[PDB]
C-alpha cells in the first residue's frame, strides 16, 4: 500500500503547484496576456516559466 | 420621550457552539475541503448577550468591530432595525437600518438619531394590532440611500444571523433562518449563511443600536415614559476575528463541517 | 531520432489536438452610457485635501471621446493598457479628481514620497488603475492669483491608502501646545495656492483624474460594445462568458446551484461550469480531445 | 558675516531646541526634530546681526 500511497502525493505536488503566482501579476496565463502590453506581459510570462 | 422605568443589571454572557458559518464565495463547490482564510467566529466563546425580554429593556449604545451573530428567541417581530454611526448626532453621516412592516430605510444621513425607534401604537384593544411611533432620529439630512424594496405584509423561532462587512463597498449580511423550538435558549448545531446585500455607502461605520415594537393598549396603562408592555424576546450578539478554518462539502454542496485551526493542538493536527 | 535508419521497435513522437471550432459570446444585457462629461468637464474641481470621488457603475464606457475632447496629455496607466480598456469589462469604477501645482503631479504614483503622498492624497502600491492630468490656465488661474485652492502641510502621521483628513485644528510643533491661540510654536496646517497666470510652467494649475479600478472577480458592472453571440454545445469552441473566456466542450448539467452560485471549479479549482446569464442554466465546462501520438515501425 | 568652520565634533542642539529665547528658528527641508538624527558635512556657520 505504501508504495502506491507515495507516487500519488508527490503527483499531487505537481498539479497544485500550477497555482501560484512564482513573483508575477497572475496564475491564468490567458490574464497574464490580457491587461498588459506584449513588453511586459513577456517579462511576467517568463517569471512563471522559470 | 425618556421611556425611564426599567432596571440595572449586568450583561448576560452565554457560550458559543459553532453557530456560524458563512459560504464566502459564490464558487460551487462540493465532495472537496476548501482550506480558506477568513475573518470568523471563533468556536466556544463565553460572548456577551443583552438580555432584553423593570420589564427589562436593555437597549445601549453598541460598537462595532466587525460583525454579529445575532439570535432571536423570539415570538412575534420585535427586533427591526439598527442604526450605525460614530458619534450620531447628525455632525456626520450615519448608517441607518430600519425594518418597518413594509420596505427597508438604508439611510446614510447627518441624522440626529434621538431616543428610541419604538413601534406603541399596537391598536389590539381596537382589534387593529396596527404599531406605528418614529422616535428613530429627530431630522434627515444629505441622505445617499434609500431602498423601497418589494412590499411585503408583517415557541421561540427567529435565530437570526448577521455578519456586517465592515469593509465598504460591499456591507454583505451572511444569514439564515431558524425555527426553534425547546427553551434551550441558544441550541447547538451547525447551519449556512449564504452573503445577501452589497452597498457602497462608504462611511466610516462605528455603533449600532436595536430598534423595536413596544406592546401599547388597555393593559399598559401610564404615560409614555411607562404606559406599555415588553414582550417576551430574547437576543444573543457576537463578534468576529480572524481566523482560517477547513470547510467539508458534501457531495449535494453543502458545507457540513468545519475545523478551526487556532482551537487545540489537536485541532491543528487535523488542520495539517 | 535525427536518422536515416530506425530499428525495429516503437517510438513516441508528436502530439495531436483538435482545434476549436468558433468563439462565443454570452453577457448579461445592455445598460447605458457613462457619464465622462460630468468627471471631465466640470467647472470647478475639489482641492487636494478635500479630493472628490465619483462611483461608476452600469454604463457602456468608451475611449473615443476623451481622445476627442482637449489635449489630455500625462495618460499613463498601471495593470493596464490604455487602449485594450474597451476590450474588457470591469466591475467596480470610481473616479477621483482634484487639483495641484504642476509640479506634484510627478508625486502621483503607487509608492512615493512628498506633502501630498503623506498629507493630502495616498496610492495604493497595488493600484491597479491609471491616473490622467493637464494644465489648465485658462480656467483656473487668474490675475490675481486664485487662492480657493488650498492644501494641508502639517500632521503628525502620513496617511493610508484613499483616505481624506477636512479636520482644521492648529498644529503644534513643538511642545507646549498653545491650545487654539495660533500663536507661534503653533501651525496653522493648511496653505493655500498662489496661482498668478505668472509664475511658469512650474507652478501653473493642473487638473488631475484618478480612474481606479478592481479585479474582475464580483459580478461586473461597466463593459464595452462586443455583442453577445447565441450559444451553441458539444463541440470545441471558445466561450467567452461575462469576461470569463476559455475553449473547451460545454455540456448541459446535472448539478444544482445555489442562487448564489454560478461555476464549476474541482479540486485544482478550475472550471466547468457557467449559469448562463441568459437563461440560468448550469453548463459543466471540460476540455477537449488531448493525447500523444505513438509509431509501430519494423 | 564671519563664516566660522565647524568640523571634527559632534552637532548637539540639546540646548538649542528646547531654548526658550528662541524667535526665528527657521529651518527649510529638515525637520528641527531629526536635527541630530540627520548628518551633514564640512559645517559653516554664518555668525552676525
Ligand atoms: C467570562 O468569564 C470570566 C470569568 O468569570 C468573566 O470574568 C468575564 O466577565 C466573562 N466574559 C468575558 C468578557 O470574557
Ligand atoms: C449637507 O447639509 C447641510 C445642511 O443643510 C448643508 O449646509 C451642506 O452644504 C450639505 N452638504 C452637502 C454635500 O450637500
Ligand atoms: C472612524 O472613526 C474613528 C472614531 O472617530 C476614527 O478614529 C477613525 O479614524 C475613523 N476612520 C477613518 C478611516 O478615519
Ligand atoms: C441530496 O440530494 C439527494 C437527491 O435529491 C437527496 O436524496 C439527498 O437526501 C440529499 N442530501 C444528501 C445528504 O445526500
Amino acid at each position: 500500500q505504501d508504495v502506491v500511497n507515495q507516487n500519488a502525493q508527490a503527483l499531487n505536488t505537481l498539479v497544485k503547484q500550477l497555482s501560484s503566482n512564482f513573483g508575477a501579476i497572475s496564475s491564468v496565463l490567458n490574464d497574464i496576456l490580457a491587461r498588459l502590453d506584449k513588453v511586459e506581459a513577456e517579462v511576467q510570462i517568463d517569471r512563471l516559466i522559470t | 420621550v425618556n421611556l425611564t422605568t426599567r432596571t440595572q443589571l449586568p450583561p448576560a454572557y452565554t457560550n458559543s457552539f459553532t453557530r456560524g458559518v458563512y459560504y464566502p464565495d459564490k464558487v460551487f463547490r462540493s465532495s472537496v475541503l476548501h482550506s480558506t482564510q477568513d475573518l470568523f467566529l471563533p468556536f466556544f466563546s463565553n460572548v456577551t448577550w443583552f438580555h432584553a425580554i423593570t420589564k427589562r429593556f436593555d437597549n445601549p449604545v453598541l460598537p462595532f468591530n466587525d460583525g454579529v451573530y445575532f439570535a432571536s428567541t423570539e415570538k412575534s417581530n420585535i427586533i427591526r432595525g439598527w442604526i450605525f454611526g460614530t458619534t450620531l448626532d447628525s455632525k456626520t453621516q450615519s448608517l441607518l437600518i430600519v425594518n418597518n412592516a413594509t420596505n427597508v430605510v438604508i439611510k446614510v444621513c447627518e441624522f440626529q438619531f434621538c431616543n428610541d425607534p419604538f413601534l406603541g401604537v399596537y391598536h389590539k384593544n381596537n382589534k387593529s394590532w396596527m404599531e406605528s411611533e418614529f422616535r428613530v432620529y429627530s431630522s434627515a439630512n444629505n441622505c445617499t440611500f434609500e431602498y423601497v424594496s418589494q412590499p411585503f405584509l408583517m415557541n421561540f423561532k427567529n435565530l437570526r444571523e448577521f455578519v456586517f462587512k465592515n469593509i465598504d463597498g460591499y456591507f454583505k449580511i451572511y444569514s439564515k433562518h431558524t425555527p426553534i423550538n425547546l427553551v434551550r435558549d441558544l441550541p447547538q448545531g451547525f447551519s449556512a449563511l449564504e452573503p445577501l446585500v452589497d452597498l457602497p455607502i462608504g462611511i466610516n461605520i462605528t455603533r449600532f443600536q436595536t430598534l423595536l415594537a413596544l406592546h401599547r393598549s388597555y393593559l399598559t396603562p401610564g404615560d409614555s415614559s411607562s404606559g406599555w408592555t415588553a414582550g417576551a424576546a430574547a437576543y444573543y450578539v457576537g463578534y468576529l476575528q480572524p481566523r482560517t478554518f477547513l470547510l467539508k462539502y458534501n457531495e449535494n454542496g453543502t458545507i457540513t463541517d468545519a475545523v478551526d485551526c487556532a482551537l487545540d493542538p489537536l485541532s491543528e493536527t487535523k488542520c495539517t | 531520432l535525427k536518422s536515416f535508419t530506425v530499428e525495429k521497435g516503437i517510438y513516441q513522437t508528436s502530439n495531436f489536438r483538435v482545434q476549436p471550432t468558433e468563439s462565443i459570446v454570452r453577457f448579461p444585457n445592455i445598460t447605458n452610457l457613462c457619464p465622462f462629461g460630468e468627471v471631465f468637464n466640470a467647472t470647478r474641481f475639489a482641492s487636494v485635501y478635500a479630493w472628490n470621488r465619483k462611483r461608476i457603475s452600469n454604463c457602456v464606457a468608451d475611449y473615443s471621446v476623451l481622445y476627442n475632447s482637449a489635449s489630455f496629455s500625462t495618460f499613463k496607466c498601471y495593470g493596464v493598457s490604455p487602449t485594450k480598456l474597451n476590450d474588457l469589462c470591469f466591475t467596480n469604477v470610481y473616479a477621483d479628481s482634484f487639483v495641484i501645482r504642476g509640479d506634484e503631479v510627478r508625486q502621483i504614483a503607487p509608492g512615493q514620497t512628498g506633502n501630498i503622498a503623506d498629507y493630502n492624497y495616498k496610492l495604493p502600491d497595488d493600484f491597479t488603475g491609471c491616473v490622467i492630468a493637464w494644465n489648465s490656465n485658462n480656467l483656473d488661474s487668474k490675475v490675481g492669483g486664485n487662492y480657493n485652492y488650498l492644501y494641508r502641510l502639517f500632521r503628525k502621521s502620513n496617511l493610508k491608502p484613499f483616505e481624506r483628513d477636512i479636520s482644521t485644528e492648529i498644529y503644534q510643533a513643538g511642545s507646549t501646545p498653545c491650545n487654539g491661540v495660533k500663536g507661534f510654536n503653533c501651525y496653522f496646517p493648511l496653505q493655500s495656492y498662489g496661482f498668478q497666470p505668472t509664475y511658469g510652467v512650474g507652478y501653473q494649475p493642473y487638473r488631475v483624474v484618478v480612474l481606479s479600478f478592481e479585479l474582475l472577480h464580483a459580478p461586473a458592472t461597466v463593459c464595452g460594445p462586443k455583442k453577445s453571440t447565441n450559444l451553441v454545445k458539444n463541440k470545441c469552441v471558445n466561450f467567452n462568458f461575462n469576461g470569463l473566456t476559455g475553449t473547451g466542450v460545454l455540456t448541459e448539467s446535472n448539478k444544482k446551484f445555489l442562487p448564489f452560485q454560478q461555476f464549476g471549479r474541482d479540486i485544482d479549482d478550475t472550471t466547468d461550469a457557467v449559469r448562463d446569464p441568459q437563461t440560468l442554466e448550469i453548463l459543466d465546462i471540460t476540455p477537449c480531445s488531448f493525447g500523444g501520438v505513438s509509431v509501430i515501425t519494423p
